[PDB]
This record gives C-alpha cells, structure tokens and sequence, in this order.
RNA sequence: GCUGGGAUGUUGGCUUAGAAGCAGCCAUCAUUUAAAGAGUGCGUAACAGCUCACCAGC
C-alpha cells in the first residue's frame, strides 16, 4: 500500500538510490 | 527494452503504465498518445507492445497481436480463466474459433501450418479451462 | 571439460499491490527444432540477470 519502487498496481515503485 | 500489455485506445495511468517504463527513462506522454494512435485501427482489445528505449531516453515500440489467453477469453465470452484449469471448465469455443484466433495471432506464431497454429492456440485454451467443441 | 545455443504462443490460467519458469493453487499443452521444462537453483518489488535440464561443435 506504500513503499518506494516496489509494486505494480497502486503507484509507487522506485525513484532514486 | 520494456514490454507490457496495454489496452487498445488508452494509456497514461500511473499504476498501469507510468511507473513501469517511466522508471527506465521513457517519457510517458509521448508513448500514451503514440501508442493510442495506431492502436486505433484495433480498439477494445488488449494488445502487447514491446517498448525499446535508447541511451538518449528516446524510444520506439512494436505492437503485436493480443495474447492467446485474451482472445480465448473473448471467444468463450468469459471474463476470466478457470481458477483450476482442466479440473473446472469455465467456458468453451468451437474448433472454427480456434482457427480464427490461430489466424489472428499467426504473425506472432511460428507454426508452419494453420494446423500447427491451432494446436498452439489449443494449448493455451487447455491451460485456462476453456474447452473446444 | 570447453565454447555456442537454450527458441515461439507466453508475462500459460488463477491468485496477488506484484506473482513474468522459480510465494502459492491449477494446468504442464502446442509450435519451431540439432535441442530447449509452461522450467533445477540463485536472484528482482515485480521484471532483469546468473544457473540447470536439453542440443551442437571440439
């Protein structure tokens, strides 16, 4: 339901490092 | 090089598209309008496209024929495949229908004969609880 | 042992946020093949990537 970089269907995913 | 199955005339959503290739360098907006451009000829169906992104973030993409499972679902008039293929049949299609799908997907199939093509399609139907009659 | 290949439907169906050979359940066909599992293990969030089966040359 939340994270950064890490799912397929709601909206987060990734985006730095 | 990314690949996904986007519906005919539709694109841009974050959950479905965006994040996906949007994290490889691709510029969503350009693809959405572009994809939805030629995906006009064939609308309503879910078609798989293979996006390719060059070092300069630019990109191209080939549009293929819709998945077998998809066409099959459509043909059997169902919305989902059996939850337990073979153990529970959730739909069925005529041998002629297999012929239609095999013909439709031919450009993406490697069969040397319409017979081999149908045998391929049948393999998919057998995997989603769809029978042939 | 070494090198190369290990392909197509297809990310199989379901499930799931995702579930793409590899969390889990069901199925495990077909094609093109010299050969290549609806995949042995590692791996990824899922992909990717590595590896094994299998085949070929030496």
């Amino acid at each position: 339901i939340a994270s950064a970089s890490c799912t397929t269907x709601i909206c987060t995913c990734s985006c730095s490092s | 090089q990314i690949k996904l199955q986007l519906p005919a005339g539709k694109a841009t959503p974050a959950p479905p598209v965006g994040p996906a290739l949007g994290q490889h360098g691709v510029n969503i907006m350009e693809f959405c309008k572009r994809f939805n451009a030629e995906t006009a000829d064939k609308a309503g169906m879910i078609l798989p496209v293979v996006i390719t992104v060059y070092e300069d973030k630019s990109f191209t993409f080939i549009i293929k024929t819709p998945p077998a499972s998809f066409l099959l679902k459509k043909a059997a008039g169902i919305e989902k495949g059996s939850s337990e293929p073979k153990r529970k049949i959730v739909g069925k299609v005529t041998r002629k229908q297999i012929e239609e799908i095999a013909k439709t997907k031919m450009p993406d199939l490697n069969a040397n004969s319409l017979e081999a093509a149908m045998k391929i399609i049948e393999g998919t139907a057998k995997s989603m609880g769809i029978e042939v009659v």
